[PDB]
């Protein structure tokens, strides 16, 4: 009940806790927050700038709170400032700043509050050096530096102890207002004592005494952790090289193992580049990897001259001689720790990053839609046939034909050879036996080798020059890509549609469903089933998570823009299960759409079949207006909302000089067929219409103008570019 | 826990082992036979320390083996149910945390856990903090814990720990 | 019935050799010591490999003569060898924490005494 009975979406899992609504007072936080935090290591967005990203993040966020509205409900499809700004159809990055902000708001207030109690009972104790609760008001105050809030802020607060009912040389902050200011201005204690007169109030007779004490000052400080940190995090040269057994244990294949003159390698190595951070990351856990900045011999020699004495008289001297041990043993525990932490964290997030944008680039590029139908696609699309076996990876000899609404849907082939290496006749009479007794539009093989691409040049051949293509047209096999049923001919879908039916037969109708649509052979499979398929190496060691939701961002917006047919998931069995991928429509609510569609003979007569039916709810009806699509409301099958039907009919009528009606019980309009564009483009100008949007409407009818033109002259028309090469890399 | 007990073996030995690496063959085949093992009398042996004597070795009749009865001197862990130990926070999550005694692995529920130390899976870091965020108990952390029963598994132990006592915690 | 809060251990167990976390490795670090100081030598086990860290956490000291004298300072009393490095190991902060933590501290000893074995313990303590 609460993915389609509540009042709108649930499906965002990413940030649905953290993220999941905004208040007014944390809209311009969020907005800063992402703005603050989507750009740190890499120039992105430098897409809308800052104030335009921070508005864009800033408005997307407060405004998702309304409705549940996200994805294909707002941010890739239209001319406004929806979240960072760029061209791409998923929203998740975005929605990222309005997740960490609320994520790093709810983590502020806790330490608040915690820092309150503390601070309360260390007074209320201190009254009936002593540490404080100073740090919970400038910790609870930096929801940015978070980090700077677990070097600093777990050294501060847990320097505390944390039990409770419920002067050695310089200072924690004297020694970081010098070490962070580049000058030491205040020395360490300056009396003719030595760093061993305070030990007096060790029992062992040790001048250390007070050197732990600075250290365990030292490493817990905030101030610490903000100096040390982004100056060699940012800049450090990613120095890897091969070990005695890694050099010969690698061989080249690892960050390690390929460069022997890495130790001298460049800062780009893992955060610009992906494979030399995961190269590194991964090389160093079996045999050894090479990573070091070779910085701080100097990043360590100038605040050794801060927070020490000048002056070196047994008085100085032993104030000079108490700051640099404890700067030394302060240094080793606090600075080298968390030097260490941050190079080995920022090399696993740039090699991380590297593989999760490449997986996500892959997957965008390679999820488009380009049916391997006749021409692309008498009556429309056909018969999408080719060979799953012959010489390629299925074994039968012979073709399957994908019916255009799914995959294959009938199947032929012969034996005849190409088998043994004297015969010529064998492999032509079984292509003219198969192909003259079917009627094709097209071909295509799932090839795997030299005779796989032989045999279906010879196959191409005998179709072309015998007229199999159709009876009286030529038509025959080539280097077009079979392969699409390697994978999907052993799902699911193929194993349901077909259980006689061999390993070649699903291998053809898998093909033939890549030649009908593969949109469907994209949404009727689970997202597991396109984790199977790999868009990097550098991916592997990555999260998954990450390529996960890349891909999901990116499906679910391919699915919004290329739209959702609503009668295209109710009788065919290859193009149901499409709800899920769509924008206020996750896998509940489509579901429960298609249970209650099948159950009750509800059909798909317009947009408003989900409104007025009681199946679905305001917020899931709203924010999921434009990516539902019917075949017959005129306007049902586009991406025109009930609010915009009536300014988009207006613009209908208004453009060719006819549209009398007011929108209902009159002639012409734009909503009337979505097979044919307004005859007056110079008649409906974008001035007028957001003039008139702006005062009845409350909303600026400026970047939609363009889309609702569009959806009235152009229905079901899909906003993301698909289909490659076949004979190079888009299908070998 | 660690202890150290001398323990014996008998082991057999083929005729091309013979002449003069004999005895020096015969440490060889110990320090590679009973070293990292466990049982269910003695418990987890780490390793072998040293030879204490071999007992001559007594030809068998029939087949060319003799057997040297060799006594040694063994470090064993042999982990008691209500020991109070030291470990090291491993995993943290929903279901139950994860240890780690030496060779020897432990793992403690939330049952096990009082309802003060929380849950932290909206952090990246699974931790176990309280309400106000003081006390934090966080992966990789020397926490102590009490052993309250014992597993053997095919030569390997598998104990469970807890947090029920006072002062189960961050030293 | 195998419960060491109530002292009861088996006669292959009663017997035995008691250890300390800081003793055991200089044995195991030894021991890496003498096969890694061979030539010609094959890789050490994976539970070798796995258990010198362990020790390593828990080293409240290394010293040659601390790994005798908390030893020294507790057999000089009447405790069980049991005791011996539940009590060594731990270094609880008192006597309190130590009869909390152990149930047979309770009643068996003065709680200054056996806070005097324990400072002399944090006393030993790196």
């Amino acid at each position: 009940n609460e993915i389609r009975a509540t009042d709108l979406p649930e499906r965002f899992q990413l940030r649905s806790i953290p993220v999941k609504g905004a208040e007014d007072d944390e809209l311009e936080e969020e907005a800063d927050w992402i703005y603050r935090n989507a750009f740190a290591t890499p120039t992105i967005s430098l897409s809308r700038k800052g104030p335009s990203t921070i508005q864009k993040i800033k408005e997307a966020l407060g405004f998702m709170r309304n409705q549940h509205f996200e994805v294909p409900f707002i941010a890739f499809y239209r001319k406004e400032y929806v979240e960072p700004e760029l061209h791409i159809n998923d929203l998740w990055r975005v929605w990222q700043w309005d997740e960490k902000w609320t994520q790093l708001r709810i983590r502020k207030e806790n330490l608040t509050r915690l820092f309150e109690k503390m601070q309360a009972y260390q007074y209320e104790q201190i009254s009936a050096i002593r540490a404080l609760d100073t740090t919970d008001m400038e910790r609870l105050k930096d929801v940015q530096s978070m980090d700077e809030l677990k070097d600093v802020y777990n050294h501060f607060l847990l320097y505390y102890g944390r039990d409770i009912p419920k002067k050695f040389g310089l200072t924690p902050e004297q020694f970081g207002e010098n070490l962070r200011d580049s000058y030491q201005r205040h020395e360490t204690e300056q009396f003719p004592a030595e760093p061993l007169e305070l030990a007096k109030d060790t029992p062992e007779a040790v001048l250390e005494g007070a050197r732990y004490m600075v250290a365990l000052q030292i490493a817990r400080e905030p101030l610490v952790r903000q100096v040390l940190r982004q100056t060699f995090q940012e800049r450090a040269k990613l120095n890897i090289t091969p070990t005695k057994k890694g050099r010969k244990d690698v061989d080249e294949a690892h960050y390690a193992y390929s460069f022997k003159y890495l130790k001298n390698k460049p800062v780009k190595e893992l955060r610009d580049d992906q494979f030399l951070k995961i190269c590194l990351a991964e090389d160093e856990g079996l045999l050894t990897t090479d990573i070091s900045i070779d910085l701080k011999g100097t990043y360590f020699e100038e605040i050794k001259q801060f927070y020490y004495r000048d002056e070196f008289s047994h008085q100085v001297q032993e104030w000079n001689r108490q700051r640099t041990m404890a700067i030394e043993r302060a240094l080793q525990q606090f600075l080298y720790v968390q030097m260490a932490k941050e190079l080995k964290n920022k090399l696993l997030a740039e090699a991380k990053e590297y593989v999760i944008k490449a997986c996500s680039r892959k997957l965008y590029n390679w999820l488009r839609v380009a049916p391997y139908r006749p021409d692309q696609q008498q009556g429309k699309g056909i018969r999408v046939l080719g060979i799953a076996f012959s010489s390629a990876r299925d074994h039968p000899v012979f073709c399957a034909l994908v019916n255009g609404e799914g995959e294959v849907t009938d199947f032929l082939r012969l034996p005849h050879f190409t088998e043994e290496r004297e015969k010529k006749a064998q492999d032509i009479e079984t292509l003219k036996k198969f192909l003259l007794n079917k009627k094709p539009h097209v071909v295509t093989v799932a090839g795997e080798n030299r005779d796989a691409q032989m045999l279906i040049e010879d196959v191409k051949r005998i179709v072309h020059e015998l007229d199999q293509g159709q009876q009286l047209s030529s038509i025959g096999v080539e280097l077009v890509d079979n392969e699409l049923a390697i994978l999907y001919m052993n799902s699911k879908k193929s194993e349901a549609e077909f259980r006689d039916y061999p390993p070649v037969l699903r291998q053809a109708v898998s093909l033939a469903r890549r030649i009908q649509d593969p949109l469907i052979e994209f949404a009727q499979v689970c997202s597991e089933d396109i984790l199977c398929l790999k868009f990097h190496p550098l991916q592997e060691h990555v999260v998954k998570e990450e390529l996960l939701n890349a891909l999901y961002c990116e499906f679910i917006n391919r699915v919004n823009e290329v739209g959702v047919d609503v009668n295209r998931a109710i009788a065919h069995p290859y193009s149901q299960a499409l709800i899920q991928y769509v924008c206020g429509l996750g896998p509940r609510k489509g579901t429960h759409l298609l249970k209650i569609l099948k159950q009750n003979n509800t059909r798909l007569e317009s947009r408003t079949q989900l409104v007025t039916m009681c199946h679905m709810g305001p917020k899931v009806f709203m924010n999921c207006a434009g990516f539902l699509k019917i075949d017959t409301e005129v306007l049902d099958g586009s991406r025109v909302h009930p609010e915009t039907y009536e300014w988009a009919r207006k613009m209908a009528v208004d453009a060719l000089e006819y549209d009398e009606s007011a929108e209902d019980a009159n002639p012409a309009g734009a909503l009337e067929e979505i097979l044919e564009n307004p005859e007056r483009l110079k008649d409906l100008d974008l001035d007028a219409f957001a003039e008139e949007l702006e005062r009845q409407g409350y909303g600026d009818k400026h970047i939609t103008l363009y889309d609702i033109r569009a959806e009235l002259s152009c229905r079901y028309k899909d906003l993301r570019t698909a289909y490659r090469s076949p004979n190079t890399e888009e299908i070998f | 826990m660690f202890y150290h007990i001398s323990l014996e073996h008998e082991i057999l030995l083929h005729p091309r082992y013979f002449g003069p690496n004999l005895l020096n063959t015969v440490k060889q085949k110990l320090f590679t036979e009973v070293e990292g093992t466990c049982t269910g009398k003695y418990g987890f042996v780490i390793a072998v320390t040293t030879i204490d004597n071999i007992g001559a070795g007594v030809i068998q009749p029939g087949r060319g083996f003799v057997l040297y009865p060799v006594k040694y001197k063994a470090i064993v862990f042999r982990p008691f149910k209500g020991e109070v130990v030291d470990a090291v926070v491993t995993q943290v999550n929903k279901v139950g945390l994860f240890t780690e005694i030496g060779p020897m692995s432990c793992f403690i529920s939330r049952h096990s856990i009082p309802s003060e130390m929380e849950f932290d899976p909206n952090s990246n870091p699974p931790c176990y903090k309280t309400m106000d965020e003081d006390i934090v108990i966080q992966q990789d952390d020397e926490i102590r814990l009490k052993i309250v029963g014992t597993r053997v598994d095919k030569n390997d132990i598998f104990a469970i720990g807890s947090l029920m006592d006072d002062y189960l915690g961050l030293v | 019935e195998e419960d060491a809060s109530q002292l009861i251990f088996p006669k292959e167990f009663e017997t035995a050799e008691t250890l300390l976390n800081s003793e055991v490795h200089m044995l195991l670090e030894h021991r890496k010591q003498q096969n890694e100081s061979a030539e010609d030598e094959q890789e050490l086990s994976e539970v070798f490999m796995k258990t010198l860290n362990y020790t390593a956490r828990f080293s409240r000291f290394k010293n040659r003569e601390t790994i005798a004298s908390v030893r020294s300072l507790l057999l000089q009393k009447k405790l069980h060898k049991f005791e011996l490095a539940c009590l060594a190991n731990l270094c609880p902060e008192t006597a309190e924490e130590s009869k909390a933590l152990i149930p047979s501290l309770e009643g068996r000893f003065e709680d200054e005494e056996l806070q005097q074995i324990l400072d002399d313990i944090q006393t030993k303590r790196s």
